[PDB]
């Protein structure tokens, strides 16, 4: 089961390691040799933040590893994670020297909060990597932005700008069954987060409480809920206020 | 095998990132006190899904990542950047590795044209026979 | 040269760890969150001394060391895993990094089985000669 | 005076580079090239902790070098060293990022103590590596079990549980031509270590301590010496108690 | 191409310091605890511009750094020690990476000592001929 | 424009990759491929403390980056560095673990001063590396020795003892177009730097100061002033004092 290695024979892609090829296929350079980075995103999964957090959790044990890849793939979706435990210690490692921010994000889902972290090391549960610049590692680092993905091996044949927006998020009993996700309007007003709600709705919802003045307007948390009234696939193929802390709902 | 794309969604394009290693150098730009910072460092590109290649590509990426990661388990680097130049002496290794038997499946040694120069040579001592 | 075991003692039997690399995974162990923590991720084997191959490696290993430390000495990586790998690449280029002189002793090429293509195939014009 | 690499011919192993090869030896992949470690234990040497400690020296001067092994012998006797100065301040320095011990060791001998510790990095003598996980370093590190070995270069042909036991000894210049030993029954009991004990005769010896009672039975330190009437070669081919700090003796 | 040194200056003799990866180790030299320090494991030698090779050399490295510092942006390694290695693999992607046609300008196999093994063993069949 | 390599051909250096190279061209071992380092020095650069250091600036936003050479030049002139800003916060980062001093060096300008330093790596303005031992980084270390340089990938054909001498300075505004610099012949006696000041030369006057008696005889600062009267190309073809902080003239 070494490395699989892609291929073009007969118009298709195929997997084919250096020894199931034939004297007809030609390696002139290293240049034809190339390592590639895939996000997750593009084969459907849930990209919101609670559904995207549960594909992750905490272990012990496990050494981290690190791989390279030359090219990647612009995200519609990233993570920047700054949880902590309860008695304030730090859940997630540093970033280690060289390792920075996946480098193309249109949204980057920022989560502060808490959780118990019973591991030393966050991996991903499925087995794919967290995607930064050029490094594809096993884990998660504070305070750094990954796509989730994975990573392809490939023999090539001889042969709109960058805009980025950072949605902020509270959550607490982070990595749990019982997780409880925020959305940041500013640091007084949030709104309680459901997986039904996209980042275009996030940005619309949050624009909306500004220009019509809802935000909190004393020294207290304002949690807005949204009722299921308000409804909300893949990203490539596409009001009224009233208060009952101080919970709400907006219809 | 071929690779069969066995995923809930697929992504036809492809909206890439990745580094001109070497681009055509602009003035002083490849000094590193007068060139880009490191969020400036990329270029783009966009493909479609000719001979269905993104979607193969996603697959062989899901597919690559039991063995890339048992891989990853059995290294003690901390950081691998040799997969591919290794893969490339194992190209070498499988076709060279040996004694290249001519004629034989293993060996990548084509004498064709030059059969054809001993095939026709002959006719420089057969009929080249003036008795 | 032949290794010739000098050390006051030898252990003829080997009970050897490594890892298996690629091993056949077995449902989701190959997963670094399910899978086992670094000190289940070693394999075992018994090899005992036949054609005294672990008393060779024994004195192979202690008179490897001279030339491993030196090496050492001279590189300023602080951890080397490039050893074997450039092994690799000198065994290529010691057959393969000049021109192959074809019967010579240091070109790798068998024309056997086709020197056996034309001194048989001469038989389609010298007695296909039919006059 | 280049790396040797072990290759098989005539049913021998054989020194031979990738120069010295015929053209009939084949290398069809990488994975025939193996790095592996055999240990010291394997050669003859005395492995009891007084004999073992004086092939290593401290030395400045000299950057530390690490190579990697992907295979390694069982071995009956490893060494973890934690020693300090008599002004409290560390010998050793802490086991860098991915280095782990050796991960298979019938006995570990976890040495505690002080000496001069008259360099930066400690050695070995003779020239030989400290086996760690699948990495061979020419220094020793703190607390990081390790066994003594050597590394050989090989080019294959085409073609009972796991026990471990820590035995604890505290040392008194160590690193010295005085060095003295103890080994620990508990905090409070001891024994005066001497070359000739094995590692299989103190355990039992521990034994008969607990299972008659010899244990310090105060707040001090009680130190049992054997005495040379009590005897004790390679692993693989094989009392009354009267008190007199607190010395005694073992007949 | 050929290198044109267009410095202001030109030292013509190069004092050089190396290490001897592997030099002639005398006795216990080559333990680490009995070697030499950092500072003591250089050799030095003199070279003269013999060819033109002294100044060819500056001019080289100085043309050299541009595509070098690219490379370096490209890469996420910290410290690079494959170059030279990477180098030896192209060598023999170039010459060996395809069919070697024989006799082709791409084909580095010479048939020439043993052509002349076919033309001149010729004569054991066209006149050893006895009729 | 891949990195070129060296290769003699008819009698001459040239650039040749292995794309471009002739069957008769033979490589037949990586003993033959090797990098080595070239000094400044031996393109005429000027090599005086304020003509180098100009040629260096701080720089934001640029990662690092190091490749390491396997042969150098002896120096002349080498550079260490010790700058910290105003407010005592350190301008240059530690040398990272395994990075020494260039190895070989006839004259150490040791400068150490202030500056704005408004970058958080100092590079080289015109592309070159700063050549440390046997690696070369495209930044400065802190109290590290480093010559300029520039890095060169040669195929090799198949075919005086050392002194070193430490030359101290003070700076003031370093990395700017006001930058001075005083020659530092104790630690209470200074000399005006100007760039004609050669390093024997300022070993000679630093000899003359001690040998006639002109050091600072109080607990004050004296600095002595050359009056432009005093004359001082490669290095490898080749008086009355007056008292007028405490200002002075050498004539
Ligand atoms: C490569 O692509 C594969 C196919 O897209 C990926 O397969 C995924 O593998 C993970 C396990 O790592 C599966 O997660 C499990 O899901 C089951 C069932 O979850 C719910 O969904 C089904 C319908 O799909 C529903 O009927 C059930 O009642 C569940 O409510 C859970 O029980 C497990 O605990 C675990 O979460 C994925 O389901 C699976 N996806 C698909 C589409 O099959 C594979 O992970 C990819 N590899 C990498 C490295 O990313
Ligand atoms: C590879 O195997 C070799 C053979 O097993 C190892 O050779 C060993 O090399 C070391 C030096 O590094 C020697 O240690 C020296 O020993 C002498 C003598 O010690 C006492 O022993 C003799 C009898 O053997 C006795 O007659 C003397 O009077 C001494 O009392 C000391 O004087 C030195 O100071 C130093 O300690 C070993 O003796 C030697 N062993 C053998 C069996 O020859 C070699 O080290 C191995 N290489 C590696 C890397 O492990
Ligand atoms: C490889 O060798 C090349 C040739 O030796 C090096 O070229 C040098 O490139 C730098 C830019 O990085 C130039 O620096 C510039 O100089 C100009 C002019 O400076 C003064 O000098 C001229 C006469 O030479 C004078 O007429 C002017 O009025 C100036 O007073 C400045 O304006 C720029 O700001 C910048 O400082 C060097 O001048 C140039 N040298 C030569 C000899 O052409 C090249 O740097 C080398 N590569 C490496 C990596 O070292
Ligand atoms: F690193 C490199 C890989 C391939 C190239 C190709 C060179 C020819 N022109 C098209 C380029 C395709 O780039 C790809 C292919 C698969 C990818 C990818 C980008 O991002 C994630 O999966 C350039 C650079
Ligand atoms: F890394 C690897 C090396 C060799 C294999 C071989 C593959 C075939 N089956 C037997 C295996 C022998 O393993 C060895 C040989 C020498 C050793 C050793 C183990 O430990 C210290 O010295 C597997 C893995
Ligand atoms: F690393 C090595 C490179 C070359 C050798 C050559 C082997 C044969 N005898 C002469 C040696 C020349 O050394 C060089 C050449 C260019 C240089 C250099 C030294 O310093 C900066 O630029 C040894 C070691
Ligand atoms: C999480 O809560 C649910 C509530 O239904 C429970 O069934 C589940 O066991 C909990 N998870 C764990 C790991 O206990
Ligand atoms: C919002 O909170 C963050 C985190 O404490 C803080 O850094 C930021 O300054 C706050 N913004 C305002 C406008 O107070
Ligand atoms: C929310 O709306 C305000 C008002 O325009 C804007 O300044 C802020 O950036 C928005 N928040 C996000 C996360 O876009
Ligand atoms: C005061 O706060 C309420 C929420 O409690 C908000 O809806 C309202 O718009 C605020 N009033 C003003 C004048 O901003
Ligand atoms: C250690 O002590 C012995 C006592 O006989 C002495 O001979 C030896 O010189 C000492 N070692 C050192 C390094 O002084
Ligand atoms: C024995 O001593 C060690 C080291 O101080 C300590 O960690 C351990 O708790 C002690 N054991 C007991 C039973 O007190
Ligand atoms: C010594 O004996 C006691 C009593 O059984 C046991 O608990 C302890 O582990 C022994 N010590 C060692 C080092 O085995
Ligand atoms: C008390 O201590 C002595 C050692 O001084 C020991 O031999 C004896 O067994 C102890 N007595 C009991 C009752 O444990
Ligand atoms: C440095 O000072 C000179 C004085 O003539 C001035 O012309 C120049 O602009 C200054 N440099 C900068 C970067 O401002
Ligand atoms: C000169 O100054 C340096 C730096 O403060 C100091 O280390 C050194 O001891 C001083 N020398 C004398 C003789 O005081
Ligand atoms: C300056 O001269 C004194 C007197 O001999 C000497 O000790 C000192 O080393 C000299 N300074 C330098 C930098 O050589
Ligand atoms: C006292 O200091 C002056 C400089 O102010 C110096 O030139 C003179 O030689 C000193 N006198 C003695 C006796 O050292």
């Amino acid at each position: 089961r070494s490395i699989p290695l892609g291929v073009i024979h007969n118009s298709a892609l195929q997997v084919s390691d250096v020894d199931k090829l034939v004297c007809r296929d030609k390696l002139s350079s290293t240049n034809q040799l190339r390592s590639v980075g895939l996000n997750l995103e593009g084969n459907g999964v849930a990209t919101d933040v609670p559904s995207a957090t549960k594909r992750w959790g905490f272990r012990s044990g496990v050494p981290p590893k690190v791989v390279n890849y030359e090219a990647g793939e612009w995200a519609e979706n990233c993570y920047n994670l700054e949880i902590k435990k309860p008695d304030g210690s730090e859940c997630l490692p540093a970033a280690p020297d060289g390792i920075r921010g996946f480098p193309r994000c249109r949204y980057v889902h920022k989560v502060s909060g808490t959780g118990p972290c019973a591991g030393d090391f966050a991996f991903h549960k499925e087995g794919a990597f967290f995607l930064y610049d050029r490094l594809a590692s096993t884990v998660i680092y504070r305070g750094t932005t990954f796509a989730e993905g994975v990573v392809a091996f490939l023999i090539l044949p001889q042969a709109s700008g960058y805009y980025s927006t950072t949605i902020r998020y509270q959550a607490t009993g982070f990595g749990t069954n019982e997780t409880e996700y925020l959305f940041e309007v500013d640091n007084l007003t949030y709104v309680q987060l459901e997986s039904r709600f996209t980042p275009q709705f996030l940005l619309q919802l949050n624009e909306t409480i500004y220009t019509s003045g809802k935000r909190s307007n004393t020294t207290g948390k304002l949690i807005w809920k949204v009722n299921p009234e308000i409804d909300t696939w893949a990203f490539w193929e596409t009001l009224s206020f009233t208060v009952v802390x101080x919970x709400x709902x907006x219809x | 095998e071929a690779i069969v794309n066995a995923q809930p969604k697929c992504n036809p394009n492809l909206h890439y990132w990745t580094t001109q290693d070497e681009g055509a150098a602009i003035g002083l730009a490849w000094i590193p006190y007068f060139g880009p910072a490191a969020e400036g460092i990329y270029i783009e590109g966009l493909m479609h899904n000719q001979d269905g290649l993104i979607c193969g590509l996603r697959q062989l990426a899901n597919e690559t990542t039991q063995a890339l990661q048992l891989f990853l388990r059995a290294t003690t680097e901390l950081r691998t950047f040799s997969i591919l130049n290794r893969k490339a002496i194992d190209f070498l290794l499988q076709r060279w590795g040996g004694t290249c038997h001519i004629l034989g499946p293993d060996c990548c040694i084509e004498p064709a044209d030059w059969t054809k120069n001993i095939t026709d040579k002959i006719d420089q001592i057969i009929h080249d026979f003036v008795d």
